[PDB]
């Protein structure tokens, strides 16, 4: 709920305006941004077939974008991230992932740990 | 769907049932049974359905999808008949919540066809208008009350003519 | 006929509607800018004429048109087109100049090497003074200069409207020569002449911009029109649609039933 | 008592403003135009525009060039090319540009180039003037 | 509709009244690009007569073609010749119109009646575009093109 | 015209070198804007 509600919502907003993604390539920034964010969110919607998932991953990855961190990284490279980052957190912050999974929500901490994680990891991924 | 819709309805039920001394008939017409269970729960929840009085604001008739077409079709008159009781007889200001009359329409419609009877064009009941009529004319302010119908209407095919 | 065909229409017509509207705000932005930015210019270009209607011009003999650069330009381009092929011969010689590549896109279509060069980027990002100076410069070396011109642009009035305006050239130093013009002077026809220069840019800029101002708002206008128009049209189809749509069903049920009114 | 229209493409600085004088680096020579001034066009040097506004002001500018248009009547139209307040002009550059200029001059073979270079020098210099 | 669908076959003359046109209030309200005579075919009828028609028939038809484009697009990125035809067509359109002689009760107007020459010429004249500065609608509800010319004129 | 018709240059050219030099000069934020306002952005494209 904490990431997704907003995301849906964000996608709506993106989407009317995804209409004029094409042209409406020339407007105000907010909206240009919305497209950018949107696009970012889109990458997430590109997802594998041959591909199941845990919630924590799902939110993880969403978290990144919805926390706008993807809005730094470029759309194709989101994808690169997505695997990589995911596998990364999977490796390292497996600790954390256990926790998020467990906690079923996102804890503030988890969030914080995430926040930082993503950002660094991201910093590394987008490094 | 439940834009506080459901709620709104409940509120209406609330206002009227009170305000005119009214009472209501709810026909969960083709109710999606689970959703009617759910529905229950809101009402209960809301207390508008009082378990503390089966003299809640609303009489519930639920006529779910799993019932025959006929059954789904007919629950509407059943309810309708009730509202005439409450109207005239209880003197009350009945609300007839028809939910959805469209789901009725469908329920009837299936019947007309299925009777092999030609229903009007596109399957529309032959008698679609009289079906409606026969039902509809049983709604009014008589003198001993009024049954004001609150008709949930799903605009079939978003098509109106 | 078939709901399909109808969709070929509809589909795209919706698309258009949106798009047309897309073009609209865009145009509006362009426009928005176009007013605002018009201000110093306003003064400035108005400035150019200052002594050019107080300085009175025996035009001694660079006809140029200013319009859009784009499809969806309304009659921005057409107006000047009209009014500039009508001209071209007198000021002597058929030489025409298009600033605005929609100028010469209608008067491209009726002259071409009577132009010397023609300019774009007028639209598709909006003009600047520099540019006006650049063209101002080129105008000179082209000896059409000294055969006089008129400078025709879309003088904005309001978003919807401009009045294609025209002036006659004053970048000739043979206007800077003599005439009663001289008697308004206490300065030689050099630094005057080097104003004929300087002013060519000023005005050219101005006009250039005026045109584009006219244009951009008209470009919205075009975009209004269309997207409404599109809407109406959609509406109509939408009836016809359902009708046939339903019709089918009826007919179909018919065909079945009447097929059930036939042997099997 | 001059309606001073001081404008540049970018700006109108004074617009028919009751300026008492503008002291003019019109290509001419130093001239302080007050009020109405004879129909004459005199073209402007790069200089400063000092806008003796009829009130003690002198507004400062450096002007790149342009024309003064002196319209018979009360009105002066300084149509200054790039006439900028000295504020936004760049001293560091003026010298630097001038050195650089001096480098350029040498390659400003052909008077038209030179013209530009000497101009540049003049410019940079002129920037050195007040900056 | 099959019934009419059939009918055409039977028809020496198929007379299609255009409701569309009719709606424009126009009388003659015909859909003449639907109304035919097989003897509409050059030779037979004097092919000039016909040809004069062929230019028109064309002109209007092309003009008809434009109508989707125009319907949205109106005018200003199209082409000039067409702009002329448009106007001309617009006259032609009007020129077919003729009020009702009998049904002055209906028309108010007196209707008109036109023999061949003014007809052949009439439109042909429009083909010559002799009117292209003459008020376009003025061809409306006329018989002779002359009178139509007149109808433009009183105006200017 | 010391060279603004006497070593070429127009008032246009002369001036334009001035402005250009002003742009050459000026502080940079302003110089960004240079290419915008009054920065020649003619595209000399016949059509």
């Amino acid at each position: 709920k904490q990431v997704a509600g907003t995301m849906k919502l964000e996608l709506a907003q993106y989407r009317e305006v995804a209409a004029f993604a094409q042209f409406g390539s020339d407007l105000d920034a907010a909206t240009q941004q919305l497209l950018s964010r949107g696009v970012r969110l889109t990458e997430l919607l590109k997802q594998g077939q041959y591909s199941p998932m845990a919630i924590e991953e799902q939110v993880a990855v969403i978290y990144a974008g919805v926390r706008g961190y993807l809005d730094k990284l470029e759309p194709s490279k989101i994808t690169k991230f997505e695997n990589a980052f995911l596998s990364h957190v999977i490796s390292q912050h497996q600790a954390l992932l256990g926790k998020i999974r467990t906690d079923g929500k996102i804890s503030e901490e988890s969030d914080a740990k995430l926040k930082e994680i993503v950002t660094n990891f991201l910093a590394g991924f987008e490094a | 769907a439940g834009v506080g819709k459901t709620v709104l309805i409940m509120e209406l039920i609330n206002n009227v049932a009170k305000a005119h001394g009214g009472y209501s008939v709810f026909a969960g017409v083709g109710e999606r049974t689970r959703e009617g269970n759910d529905l229950y729960h809101e009402m209960i929840e809301s207390g508008v359905i009082n378990l503390k009085d089966a003299t809640s604001k609303v009489a519930l008739v639920y006529g779910q999808m799993n019932e025959p077409p006929g059954a789904r079709a007919r629950v509407a008159l059943t309810g309708l008949t009730v509202a005439e009781y409450f109207r005239d007889q209880e003197g009350q200001d009945v609300l007839l919540f028809i939910d959805n009359i469209f789901r009725f329409t469908q329920a009837g419609s299936e019947v007309s066809a299925l009777l092999g009877r030609i229903p009007s064009a596109v399957g529309y009941q032959p008698t679609l208008a009289t079906d409606m009529g026969t039902m509809q004319e049983r709604i009014t302010t008589t003198k001993k009350g009024s049954i004001t119908s609150v008709q949930a209407i799903y605009v079939p095919a978003d098509d109106l003519t | 006929a078939t709901l399909k065909d109808i969709t070929r229409r509809l589909k795209s017509i919706k698309n258009i509607q949106k798009i047309t509207k897309s073009m609209k705000m865009v145009a509006a932005a362009k426009y928005a800018r176009a007013e605002r930015e018009l201000k110093p210019a306003r003064v400035y270009g108005v400035g150019s004429l200052a002594l050019y209607e107080k300085a009175d011009i025996k035009t001694p003999e660079l006809i140029i048109g200013v319009s859009s650069d784009r499809g969806l330009c309304g009659a921005i381009h057409s107006s000047v087109a009209k009014q500039m092929k009508s001209e071209a011969a007198n000021l002597k010689e058929v030489k025409i100049i298009g600033v605005g590549d929609k100028i010469r896109s209608i008067l491209h279509r009726t002259h071409s090497d009577q132009f010397l060069v023609t300019f774009k980027e007028v639209g598709r990002r909006p003009p600047t003074f520099g540019d006006a100076s650049v063209i101002a410069l080129e105008l000179l070396n082209s000896g059409y200069e000294f055969d006089e011109g008129s400078i025709i642009f879309n003088r904005f009035r309001s978003v919807i409207s401009y009045k294609t305006e025209e002036k006659p050239i004053f970048s000739l130093d043979t206007i800077s020569s003599a005439e009663s013009m001289s008697i308004y002077d206490d300065i030689d026809a050099d630094v005057l002449r080097n104003y004929q220069e300087y002013s060519l840019a000023n005005i050219i800029y101005y006009s250039l911009k005026e045109s584009t101002t006219s244009e951009q708002s008209a470009r919205m206008t075009a975009m209004d029109n269309a997207s409404k128009n599109a809407s109406e049209m959609i509406d109509k189809l939408t009836l016809t649609f359902n009708r046939t749509r339903q019709a089918v069903i009826t007919k179909e049920l018919i065909e079945i039933i009447s097929g059930a009114a036939a042997l099997d | 008592q001059m309606s001073f229209t001081f404008a540049s493409p970018t700006q109108v600085f004074f617009n028919s403003a009751n300026v008492r004088q503008v002291d003019v680096p019109t290509q001419t020579g130093a001239f302080g135009i007050l009020a109405a001034h004879v129909p004459t066009l005199q073209v402007l040097r790069p200089g400063l525009v000092v806008v003796h506004a009829e009130d003690g002001t002198t507004s400062k500018y450096f002007v790149s060039s342009g024309s003064v248009t002196v319209n018979a009547d009360s009105s002066v139209q300084l149509l200054a090319e790039e006439a900028v307040t000295l504020d936004m002009l760049d001293l560091g550059a003026a010298k630097a540009n001038l050195e650089k200029a001096q480098s350029e001059l040498l390659g400003a073979a052909d008077e038209a180039t030179r013209a530009e270079i000497q101009i540049r020098i003049e410019a940079n210099e002129a920037l050195v003037k007040a900056l | 509709d099959p019934a009419p669908a059939t009918t055409f076959a039977h028809l020496d003359a198929t007379t299609v009244l255009s409701r569309a046109i009719a709606e424009l209030g126009i009388y003659p309200a015909v859909d003449p690009l639907d109304s035919t005579s097989r003897i509409m075919d050059p030779n037979i009828v004097g092919s000039e007569h016909y040809d004069v028609a062929r230019g028109v028939q064309k002109i209007l038809q092309d003009y008809k073609s434009l109508q989707d484009i125009i319907a949205i697009l109106g005018m200003d990125e199209l082409s000039e010749e067409d702009k002329l035809t448009v106007s001309r067509a617009r006259k032609i359109q009007r020129f077919l119109s003729q009020p009702f002689q009998v049904a002055e009760v209906f028309t108010g107007h007196l209707g008109k009646l036109v023999p061949l020459k003014e007809t052949i010429k009439g439109f042909q004249q429009i083909l010559a575009g002799e009117y292209d500065h003459l008020p376009e609608q003025a061809f409306y509800m006329v018989g002779p093109i002359e009178e139509a010319v007149a109808k433009a004129d009183k105006l200017a | 015209v010391a060279y603004w018709r006497q070593a070429g240059l127009s008032y246009i050219r002369y001036s334009q070198i001035c402005a250009k030099a002003v742009r050459d000069a000026l502080k940079t934020e302003f110089k960004a804007n240079a290419m915008k306002t009054s920065g020649s952005t003619i595209k000399i494209v016949k059509v």
